[PDB]
């Protein structure tokens, strides 16, 4: 068991709700609107988590 | 690329200034953001007297 690939991954904290969460993306592409998943190259393998 | 540094917007102190044809321009024109990022035209006269 790894904690690595058991760990909840911090998305978006408070924005103490004034003013609202804004966020204006001019570059509206995949990867920028929604997210990406990265890929560390540990001991050869493309593990993800 | 596995993964990439996430690089944080930075603030452009640079003043570009593009050179072209009038050719090279009427094809850019067309955006009006080029229209609000360059203000100022400067224009070489074909012939000098």
């Amino acid at each position: 068991l790894d904690p690595a690939q058991w760990r909840p991954n911090l998305l978006t904290s408070s924005s103490s709700g004034t003013p609202p969460p804004i966020v204006y993306e001019p570059y509206a592409t995949a990867p920028r609107l929604f997210g990406r998943l990265d890929y560390l190259v540990d001991r050869g393998v493309w593990s993800t988590n | 690329a596995p993964a990439g540094l996430e690089v944080e917007p930075f603030p452009i102190q640079m003043q570009v200034i593009l050179v072209g044809t009038p050719e090279a321009f009427e094809g850019l024109e067309e955006d009006p953001a080029f229209s609000e990022l360059f203000r100022i035209r400067a224009e070489f006269s074909p012939t000098l007297p």
